[PDB]
């Protein structure tokens, strides 16, 4: 009987029944973020401050 | 996509503003309908594109205006020198087509 | 000095003194097939430097009012060398790229492309029953081009090729998602992208399945004054990157 | 300034062919694209199809009715522009014109502005 | 998960140049506002918590309906699966190229009498089945068949009036994700077959009543609902701007970037 | 035989429902994971990347490539617009279908900070200052260059580092700003001005072009998913 946090802006209670990982519930608090890869995929790293281009 | 230009025959007296229209069975932008003019028995000649701008060498007398199927073009004055026909063209998609045309009558 | 690379790869290498920085992949850098994601049973082919090297393709002329290329990178390469004579006698095989394109001009003239690689280009029909052929589709290692007017719906078996809507479908602005890069001929003169094996399964054939895409479209157009050079050529040099095959046959 | 004289109109017999060329001065000539519109006696103008310019390919694009049976090209050395009509009928008896097309801002709107002279082709 | 908040900031003169990038380097700015004027410290308790993949793709969304009506042979309904005969669902799950999810599948029956022409028609309370065949089994071809008895074959029962049936399917595929799209033919001779569905072989769903037909004809309809769970997502891609046309590829027609504007300094 | 009692909310079907559900393939075994790179772990990675703006619509552009670029030539006077539209980017058709607008589209409410990057396409000899100025709402659009100086601006110049940023902050009353258009909470205009001309020396084309970006800052947050109005349907396919 896992025991969580219940988002707000106190906890709840959650029970698996069925044999199956594919039955259970939906995850919605998998909260992971790293937009580094979009953003910035460069090879030399760029420094804000400096200049762009050298 | 057809079109429809009304009056087929017209006429007016130098001095007259005359207004003649080109109407679509569906939606053109605005930006792909054009005027021409063509005179008796000669080739024809470009006149509006663009629906509102004027080509090269015409008389500033020739006004088109409109938008979404309802075109027109305006002509202030009427001279003796601007008696043909005039045809409309549009794309929305393949083939181009023109329009049945509507023939200035001088009186 | 920020402004000058130097790539070897094999028997070959790229100089540059006039470029931006290296975009690479997703992150990630190409590197071999592990042994927990390996799905075949014998033992793959790894010739590491009679592949890996930089084939250069064709050269194509960037003109005054021009519209785009694309050339399809996975057979791109299939008439070139040690590379398409693997891909013919093998049934799987993994790779990953490294792109230079490289187009230089003058000081007083003006432009700017777009280099980018899409993975999955999926490409449209201009009849809307059919799918495109493969003429259409990818030429070997001939570019083929975007149009700035729209094919018409008579042609039975060709790909629409509207500039604005890149072929696929979307907007041609956004497009920068992708692993992208900018030659602009104020500061730029090449593009460098290093792309991984990016793919549903651990291994693809070669000849029926093209996992890339490289598009150069021109938002800028090119300009210039009565006197400097009219012809300004784009040529694209392409180097697999940790190649393996497996499963041998006859030739195909 | 732009002057294009077309020539190769006659008299044909139904089921017979006829090559129309059209001939181009006072521009460069892989730089803009080539129409040719038709038209009858009298009635209103029918366009067959272009041409694109060097920078696209020279791809065509012809008309539903015509798709087929007639073919636009051009010569590689001189500037000139041809058309190839098979398999005549009788409606195709007509005056046929050789139009230019240009850009206008920087894009393409679909105008024909300098027109040709205007052969005459007569199936019977 | 937070965002970050905004330090305070103090009237600089040097040297460091945060607003002037090169945008040739395929890098996007990472500017913050504290960095090109002056700001106060302000604390963000805001969250990005209902913009992740697994709180947007998770909602239930209808992907087909099929009618069948009692009163006929061979009345009985059959949908090859794909997620690409609706248009709203289709632009969701289209951009990513490769996914990874588990299902929720919700049916939602409904009935309608016919204009049968006896007197008196009273009807008991029906019943439906709802029968999955994978790639390669027996197909039914009439109502009265032998194919209808699920001997292996998954199927659920449903009398009208009670909660929508549910079920719950796990990651059924080949290959390690589920591919949007696909580049390529289906044959080493390329011809034939090109596009997306050379991928989709995913079964089919037949749909019938089970009583007989008492007095007049019933026309029913059942609607279907997807809804994926556990959702792991790969290789983004821009939104569809032209409209959908066919099922099978990605066919389309032209249309502008945008809506017009009369000017370029018209607000 | 426990006693129970079935509260309001029983055997209805809401979309938006966690709950469990027993399987339909029991046992299966699932194909294991591959590291696919580009992995999307959340939809604000999507709209943080930069994506070229339409700012040149004007009817004939928006079937061409000459919508993204904005012409700047050599003028002959001093403090003329090069462009102008209001910051709403979820309604104004300016943002409105770039990488942050449709996303913004499937939301209904927004909170954060917007970067505006922007590039000179020109030439290598050509120079120039120009000023990006911001005004936040309350008087109309700034109509001259003193009347968007005293916004927010930035005056940028062009060398040979090309692309200058200006940031726009978030100055608003409410927490958040609803994505379809509203005068109650309205966002202000975004103008940018001739700071000096554009001087190039002999045969050099006058004529240059300039670029435009949009993406956002490390605190923009979205709220309350809805469906987007940019597609539409008649019958299946
Ligand atoms: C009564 C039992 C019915 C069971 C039905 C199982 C349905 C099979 C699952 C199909 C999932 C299709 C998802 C496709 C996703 C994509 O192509 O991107």
């Amino acid at each position: 009987a896992q025991v969580s946090t219940q988002k707000t802006g106190i906890h709840y209670t959650n029970i698996n029944y069925y044999k199956d990982a594919a039955s259970n519930s939906a995850n919605r608090q998998d909260f992971t973020q790293d937009p580094g890869k979009f953003t910035e995929p460069v090879k030399d790293i760029m420094v804000k401050t400096m200049p762009a281009l050298n | 996509n057809v079109l429809t230009q009304s009056p087929p025959i017209m006429s007016a007296s130098p001095g007259e503003k005359v207004t003649m229209t080109c109407r679509a069975s569906s939606s053109v932008s605005s930006s792909y309908l054009h005027w021409y003019q063509q005179k008796s028995g000669a080739s024809p000649k470009l006149w509006i594109y663009s629906t509102s701008n004027l080509a090269s060498g015409v008389p500033a007398r020739f006004s088109g205006s409109g938008s979404g199927t309802s075109y027109s073009l305006t002509i202030s004055s009427v001279e003796a020198e601007d008696a043909a026909t005039y045809y409309c063209q549009q794309f929305s998609g393949y083939p181009l087509t023109f329009g049945a045309g509507t023939k200035l009558e001088l009186k | 000095s920020d402004r000058v690379r130097s790539i070897t790869l094999g028997n070959s290498t790229i100089t540059t003194q006039e470029c931006a920085n290296v975009v690479v992949g997703y992150g990630v850098w190409p590197e071999y097939l592990k042994d927990n994601e390996a799905t075949a049973e014998d033992q793959p082919t790894q010739p590491d430097v009679a592949t890996c090297r930089f084939y250069t393709l064709e050269s194509v002329q960037w003109m005054k009012n021009s519209a785009g290329w694309w050339w399809k990178l996975p057979d791109a390469l299939s008439q070139m060398g040690l590379f398409g004579q693997n891909m013919q006698y093998h049934y799987l095989g993994r790779t990953g790229y490294t792109i230079h394109v490289q187009c230089n001009a003058s000081k007083f003239h003006q432009g700017c492309l777009l280099v980018v690689c899409v993975p999955e280009a999926e490409m449209g029909c201009s009849n809307l029953n059919n799918t495109p052929e493969f003429s259409e589709l990818s030429g070997g290692d001939s570019a083929r081009m975007f149009t700035d007017t729209q094919v018409g719906e008579s042609n039975a078996k060709k790909v629409q090729t509207a500039v604005w809507n890149a072929g696929m479908g979307v907007g041609v602005g956004n497009l920068t998602i992708f692993p992208h890069q900018w030659i602009n001929l104020r500061t730029n003169n090449s593009a460098t992208l290093v792309m991984p094996y990016i793919n549903s399964v651990p291994m693809d054939n070669m000849f029926r399945h093209n996992n890339l895409t490289l598009m150069i479209i021109p938002f800028v157009p090119l300009n210039y004054s009565e006197g400097s050079s009219p012809y300004v050529p784009i040529t694209v040099t392409i180097a697999p990157m940790c190649a393996e095959y497996n499963g041998l046959r006859l030739a195909s | 300034e732009v002057k294009l004289v077309e020539s190769g109109g006659g008299l044909v017999q139904p089921g017979g062919s006829l090559s129309l060329s059209c001939a181009a001065s006072g521009f460069t000539f892989t730089d803009y694209y080539m129409n040719w519109v038709r038209q009858p006696s009298g009635k209103a103008l029918e366009w067959l199809g272009f041409l694109r310019n060097k920078a696209n390919g020279y791809t065509t694009e012809y008309s539903a009715s015509v798709k087929g049976r007639f073919t636009i090209s051009r010569d590689n050395s001189q500037s000139i522009l041809y058309l190839q009509m098979n398999a005549l009928r009788a409606e195709d008896s007509a005056t046929y014109y050789c139009a230019r097309s240009r850009y206008y801002g920087g894009t393409y709107r679909y105008a024909l502005d300098y027109w040709g002279q205007g052969t005459s082709v007569t199936v019977s | 998960a937070r965002v970050a908040d905004t330090i305070s900031s103090r009237p600089t003169n040097s040297e460091s140049i945060p607003a002037l990038t090169a945008a040739e380097t395929g890098h996007t700015s990472q500017v913050v506002p504290s960095d090109t004027m002056q700001t106060r410290h302000v604390k963000n308790y805001h969250s990005r918590s209902e913009s992740s993949i697994e709180n947007f793709l998770c909602r239930s969304a209808c992907v087909y309906y099929a009618t069948y009506t009692n009163n006929s042979k061979k009345g009985f309904a059959e949908w090859v699966i794909n997620t690409r005969q609706v248009a709203q669902l289709r632009r969701k799950l289209e951009l990513f190229t490769y996914l990874r999810f588990d299902l929720e599948l919700t049916f939602v029956i409904t009935s309608a009498q016919q204009p049968s022409t006896a007197s008196s028609v009273d009807a008991p309370v029906q019943t439906h089945q709802i029968m999955y065949v994978p790639p390669g089994g027996p197909v039914p071809t009439k109502v009265k068949d032998y194919a209808w008895q699920t001997s292996t074959n998954p199927s659920v029962f449903w009398t009208e009036g009670n909660a929508p049936p549910r079920m719950s399917i796990p990651f059924i595929s080949i290959g390690n994700a589920y591919s949007c799209f696909y580049d390529g033919w289906t044959q080493f001779s390329r011809n034939g077959v090109y596009g997306i569905n050379t991928l989709n072989n995913m079964g089919t769903l037949y749909m019938r009543h089970v009583n007989e037909a008492g007095q007049g004809p019933i026309k029913s309809t059942v609607r279907i609902y997807f809804k994926p769970k556990h959702v792991k997502a790969w290789v983004p891609r821009p939104p569809r701007l032209c409209q959908y046309e066919k099922q099978k590829n990605v066919n389309f027609s032209p249309i502008g970037v945008t809506t017009s504007r009369t000017d370029i300094i018209t607000t | 035989g426990l006693p129970v009692m079935t509260t309001p909310g029983s055997t209805q079907f809401l979309t938006s429902d966690d709950f469990q559900s027993p399987s339909a393939m029991p046992q299966f075994d699932v194909t294991p994971e591959m590291q696919i790179p580009g992995r999307v772990n959340n939809l604000m990675e999507i709209a943080e990347v930069d994506s070229v703006v339409p700012v040149n619509n004007t009817e004939d552009n928006v079937s061409s490539l000459k919508a993204y670029q904005i012409p700047v030539q050599s003028n002959s006077d001093n403090g003329k617009q090069v462009f102008g539209f209001p910051l709403q980017p979820g309604a104004n058709n300016v943002l409105n279908r770039t990488l942050l607008g449709e996303i913004l589209n499937y939301y209904t409410h927004w909170s954060g900070s917007i970067k505006l990057t922007f590039m000179f396409c020109g030439s290598a000899m050509a120079t120039g200052k120009f000023l990006l100025a911001y005004s936040p709402p309350g008087a109309g659009v700034p109509k001259n260059r003193k009347d968007a100086m005293l916004g927010t601006h930035v005056i940028w110049d062009v060398g040979l580092q090309s692309s200058c940023v200006l940031c726009v902050p978030w100055i608003s009353q409410t927490h958040y700003r609803y994505v379809v258009e509203d005068e109650y909470t309205a966002a202000g205009y975004v103008t940018c001005w001739y700071q000096t001309n554009i001087v190039v020396p002999a045969d050099v084309q006058s004529s240059c072009d300039i670029l435009c970006f949009v993406s956002a800052c490390n605190d923009f947050s979205v709220r309350m998913l809805k469906d987007t109005p940019f597609i539409r349907q008649d019958t299946f396919y």
